[PDB]
RNA sequence: UUAAUUCCGAUAACGAACGAGACUCUGGCAUGCUAACUAGUUACGCGACCCCGGUCGGCGUAACUUCUUAGAGGGACAAGUGGCGUUCAGCCACCCGAGAUUGAGCAAUAACAGGUCUGUGAUGCCCUUAGAUGUCCGGGGCUGCACGCGCGCUACACUGACUGGCUCAGCGUGUGCCUACCCUACGCCGGCAGGCGCGGGUAACCCGUUGAACCCCAUUCGUGAUGGGGAUCGGGGAUUGCAAUUAUUCCCCAUGAACGAGGAAUUCCCAGUAAGUGCGGGUCAUAAGCUUGCGUUGAUUAAGUCCCUGCCCUUUGUACACA
């Protein structure tokens, strides 16, 4: 068999986003079209279905490193805070959009809440991760 | 009386709250590790505290 | 296999150097046969340690100048890797042989200086370094406010240097400096 | 057979790695992944330089587990490149005979020293009164 | 400590405590032949030893000033009754001691004595006691308006190096006249 | 500028003139002999003195030494 | 029974002598003792000015300060350990006895 | 002073030239294609995706910024 | 001869020290010694998954110091070979070897009409001394503007502009002495700003196993003072202190100029160096265009000299004399 670490993570997130588009029950609001991701970013994201990419990334990050809250999600969503003529710094991501991603993934039956915070991944979802890893392996082979 | 105007401005922030304990000057105050001591007297009695210039 | 080493898709063989002077300074043959020219450093200790550095690594390192390009070695290796593809599709022959012929053609021997002006010859290592600096400066001057990329400009400069029709920047500055040195002697 | 455990560290910079050798089938892994998804893809052949020179016969019995911490990315590449090379030299040194180890070592000596011996190149500390270590500020005249 | 403060601030507070405990006794016992104090910390007993030259002058009358200094330490810094104790010990080899000769010379030059003869007498006394080298730098004004830096250096005297900080013994004193303030650097 | 100093030159000639018998051309031989007969505080000074002793032994094996 | 005695000191050789004396005393008093667990030191850099007035060239000081930490693990009743800690104290090493 | 009138969309003569001459030239690089056809970079990339969907070009080394394509092979 | 009055040598000179050399802290390596449940490694067994075997920073306990941390010592010395030089002091190339130059501190004699009374209850003299040149409250000013310079920051783009995906650090810091002021973890409310109660730590435990920037990969643009630049300006929403306008500070929208690689002149530096690009500490009711350390990527040229600007000795007329 294969594993998601042997699977390259560039096409794995796109295949999992295609799987979540095949599912299509992950609570997409209407303010996603008008929202900006964070204050260090300038404009809106280009692709319209950019909730499912964040959901796929949150799924693989909770699969690899479980037990994470708001700060571990805002750490990966960061960049250069270009204020202007002032020298730039680092800024954290938004909290509410990651909280809505966690609420959508908790409403979907693939995770389970853990003590002292965090959403671990259930053995039912581990089978699904292994099957989609086999699907990406069969697609690349 | 004058005691009403004496305790009128609060001293709850910055150099109005804390000052040097030797020269009582509002210049060169280190708030780190609770020193509250000017840099000239710090360089003077720097060896008696335990600091030394090795490198 | 250790019998043959393919630099991307190019072996060590089919490299003929005509000039015996530049072949002693260029030490890419028989020792520095690599797959990628990436390295850490320490090629500037001895006076003649700089000649032991391979010319592909020199072409890699000499591109990054003028502040904003510092720290783009991973960029410029891929740029030169595309530049080999641009050269080979138009030329047909070996791009390594094209580059060796360009180094043979672009050598400024004599140059005057203010010490009257004393017109004297320079070192062959100085000729190689001057040729590399002139080709990188010409590529950086050509690729500015233009859609044409770094690999395309560097490929056009190497093809014009291999042709030798006063079109390349290094060939033009070589002919200009030899004209000035022939004038003031 | 018995567990042929060889643990060799590789240190060139802040990025460090520990290579663990074993008998059995040939599957080289770095924390449970092969060398095929390395970003960037430009340095794909850099870790295959010790692979292509020795051949597929030498890596048949050798499987290496690598743990990596610290540094950057290309520093981690040079760290694992030095660590698996020194672990492979120790593996051919300690268990099997010395003639094959010398035959493998004669290839690694002629090619590069970075595979075997590290250089003491670290970051020099910043000096006071300048933007960096060597450079100073601009002197204000008049 | 019961509230358990940080050990990073604990050594800083203890250094301030030792600095104030040194400075107060240096300012107070200076007329009675003060050299220094030595402390070995024991639980429930703060045993301090004032290593003093004149043991008769520091007691006053059956240790009255010592019992006053115990009350000073008890009231100012805050200690229970019986937590601190003082012991007086005589300073040995005071000829090579630089601060002991400086405090002896300061009151003599303040009251009245010859300028050159006192310096040559102290120099001859310490060279008879067995001092390797000496340095006397007297700054300030001398019987006039313009200042004049004196110098009396003879013998072996190293300046640079790392072990010199515990080789030599440096003393800085400031005499205060009614006209000016002069400085003496004994080494 | 690796010049042997006067503290090395005043010591090494006296050491060779006293213990001329217990010497050798090898560095590790007289490096441990100087540890026995002399009290050198530091390893760098010990190695400089031992290297100058081996250089004086090479001067002896070449010819006569004036000093 | 699990005793974690923490020894804090600025000096190195005095702390080494004290912990070696405690280990050699445990060997004489015949009790189970672990080795010296060497915790890493701490550094405190202070950069100040030399001149009181703001004239001339800008100077920068370099004041260094170090502190260490050792610990000795024990499996013994406290009546034996108090007799050991009562003997041979010095003002350099500070002892913190913890029984958990 | 100087302003190159780069075209936004295709024309009849430019479409006939893209159908005829582009399989005849050896090197197909988007900067040179835009310089010859006097077109914008977006349309120059979109014509390359049209040729990739048609199937008369050969992929040598693709990338986000700088693509490299050729004509149909000879041998 | 060298960074050196560092040594051979000439000898009316011999014999010493100061500065340097010498000495301390740090780095390059010692699979040889001692140690680790507030650092781990290798396996045993359980649980989950794929089709006899693999994966797990999911859990309990058997060996060990191979990683980390640090008490003790070592090696590196021109020691070996070949050339230059009185063949003396010494210098250069090469094999082998973690290194054939890591950086810093201390830094001789002598002097300035150099600064500091605006750091000092270090201080002389004069003045003030009650309607006070002392002490206290509410504001203003310290920012202010036809002009000239000093120290810094960001752009003038295609090497770039926008959006996601992927992948790493070590300095640090932190529960109170009057005194309130500390790090934040997690589930929520909201577009951001911000808010509600809540668990851990007196620290290799808690933040944290610091998913930092550049980077690489995949979409949108194409020579347009432009999507670069946000200088300039308006409206609304929040935190801090009793109290912010001349904008304390933060968030959203709108406004889109100068700037087309720079004249005379000029500053710094020579290998993990400049440079690109970040993060901690101090300044901190609010606090980084300041300063210092800690990181990542990583070049061109050079192994010479007094022609130019200074500093240090020399022979000698002496318009250079408490000089
Ligand atoms: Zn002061």
């Amino acid at each position: 068999g294969v594993t998601v670490k042997d699977v390259n993570q560039q096409e794995f997130v796109r295949a999992l986003a295609a799987f979540l588009k095949k599912s299509g029950k992950l609570k997409v609001p209407e303010w996603v079209d008008t929202v900006k991701l964070a204050k260090h970013k300038e404009l809106a994201p280009y692709d319209e279905n950019w909730f499912y990419t964040r959901a796929a990334s949150t799924a693989r990050h909770l699969y690899l490193r479980g037990g994470a809250g708001v700060g571990s999600m805002t750490k990966i969503y960061g960049g250069r805070q270009r204020n202007g003529v002032m020298p730039s710094h680092f800024s954290r991501g938004s909290k509410s959009v990651a909280r809505r991603v966690l609420q959508a993934l908790e409403g979907l039956k693939m995770v389970e809440k853990d003590q002292d915070w965090g959403r671990k991944l259930t053995p039912q979802g581990q089978r699904d991760l292994d099957r989609i890893a086999g699907q990406v392996a069969a697609a690349k082979k | 009386g004058h005691q009403q105007l004496y305790w009128s401005h609060p001293r709850k922030f910055g150099q109005g709250s804390r000052s040097c304990r030797v020269c009582s000057n509002r210049h060169g105050l280190i708030r780190k590790y609770g020193l509250n001591m000017c840099r000239q007297c710090f360089r003077q009695y720097a060896k008696d505290i335990g600091f030394i210039k090795l490198d | 296999t250790p019998d043959i080493k393919l630099f991307g898709k190019w072996s060590t063989d089919d490299v003929q150097i005509n000039d015996i002077s530049l072949q002693d300074y260029i030490a890419v043959k028989e020792k520095y046969a690599k797959y990628l020219p990436h390295s850490a450093g320490r090629y500037a200790a001895k006076r003649f340690r700089k000649a032991q550095c391979p010319i592909v690594e020199r072409l890699t390192n000499s591109m990054m100048m003028h502040g904003r390009n510092n720290g783009k070695k991973l960029m410029t290796v891929r740029i030169v890797k595309h530049a080999f593809e641009i050269i080979h599709l138009l030329t047909g022959e070996n791009p390594l042989q094209v580059l060796v012929n360009a180094i043979i053609n672009s050598g400024p021997r004599e140059d005057s200086t203010r010490i009257r002006r004393q017109a004297v010859d320079v070192s062959p290592l100085r000729r190689v370094n001057q040729a590399i600096w002139l080709l990188c400066t010409g590529a950086r001057e050509a690729a500015f406010r233009n859609i044409k990329t770094i690999a395309e400009c560097l490929a056009d400069e190497l093809i014009n240097a291999a042709k030798g029709s006063s079109n390349s920047y290094a060939i033009k500055k070589k002919d200009e400096l030899e004209r000035v040195a022939k004038s003031n002697r | 057979g018995p567990l042929q455990s060889v643990q060799v560290f590789g240190r060139k910079k802040t990025a460090t790695a520990v290579a663990h050798c074993k008998r059995g089938n040939g599957l080289i892994k770095v924390n449970g992944r092969p060398l095929e998804m390395i970003e960037p893809r430009t340095l794909q052949y850099k870790l295959l330089e010790p692979v292509l020179l020795l051949g597929k016969e030498r890596f048949a019995g050798v499987d290496i587990r690598v743990r990596v911490k610290g540094g950057g990315h290309v520093a981690q590449i040079y760290a694992i490149r030095q660590s698996i090379s020194k672990a492979l030299v120790a593996y051919y040194q300690k268990y099997v005979d010395e003639a094959s180890k010398k035959e493998i070592k004669d290839i690694l000596i002629q090619y590069d020293r970075t595979l075997l011996v590290a250089d003491p190149r670290r970051c020099e500390s910043k000096k006071f009164g300048g933007p960096g270590a060597r450079a100073r500020y601009q002197k204000s005249y008049r | 400590m019961a509230v358990q403060i940080s050990k990073k601030r604990k050594f800083v507070a203890d250094g301030i405590f030792k600095a104030e405990l040194n400075e107060f006794l240096t300012r107070e016992l200076a007329e009675d032949g003060y050299s220094g104090v030595e402390v070995r910390v024991t639980p429930t007993r703060t045993e301090i030893i004032i290593l003093a030259t004149r043991t008769q002058n520091v007691l006053g009358e059956k240790g009255r000033r010592i019992r006053e200094l115990t009350a000073v330490v008890q009231k100012r810094f805050g200690f229970p009754e019986g937590s601190v104790e003082l012991y007086a010990e005589k300073v040995a080899t005071r000829g090579l001691c630089a601060i002991a000769q400086a405090e002896s010379l300061r009151y003599k030059l303040l009251g009245g004595l010859a300028v050159r003869r006192a310096c040559y007498g102290v120099l001859r006394f310490i060279m008879e006691s067995g001092a390797k080298g000496c340095e006397v730098v007297v700054s300030g004004k001398l019987r006039g308006q313009r200042a004049k830096s004196m110098k009396f250096v003879d013998g072996l005297m190293i300046h640079s190096g790392d072990p010199v900080n515990y080789y030599v013994d440096t003393a800085v004193r400031h005499v205060l006249l009614r006209q000016g303030v002069l400085g003496i650097k004994v080494k | 500028g690796r010049v042997r100093t006067k503290t090395v030159k005043k010591a090494a000639r006296v050491i060779i003139e006293k213990y001329y018998t217990r010497l050798g051309n090898d560095f590790h031989t007289n490096k441990r002999v100087c540890e026995e007969i002399a009290i050198i505080p530091s390893k760098k000074l010990r190695n400089k003195i031992a290297g100058y002793v081996t250089h004086l032994m090479k001067r002896i094996q070449r010819g006569p030494v004036r000093g | 029974h699990r005793i974690r005695i923490t020894l804090t000191s600025r000096n190195v050789k005095s702390l080494e002598k004290v912990c070696a004396d405690l280990i050699r005393g445990a060997k004489e008093k015949n009790l189970k003792v672990k080795g010296p667990v060497r915790m890493p030191t701490k550094t405190l850099r202070i950069t100040t000015r030399k001149t009181p007035c703001g004239e001339g060239s800008k100077t920068w000081d370099r004041f260094q300060m170090r502190i260490h930490k050792r610990l000795i693990d024990l499996h013994s009743p406290s009546e034996i350990v108090k007799q050991i800690t009562s003997i041979s104290i010095e003002p350099g090493v500070e002892v913190e006895v913890t029984i958990a | 002073r100087d302003k190159l009138n780069n075209l936004v969309l295709f024309d009849k003569a430019t479409y006939d030239k893209l159908c005829k001459e582009v399989p005849n030239y050896k090197l197909i690089t988007p900067a040179v294609v835009s310089e010859r056809l006097k077109i914008r970079g977006s349309l120059a990339r979109a014509a390359l995706q049209e040729l990739l969907s048609k199937g008369l070009i050969k992929l040598v080394s693709k990338h986000r910024a700088q693509v490299i394509y050729t004509r149909n092979t000879k041998g």
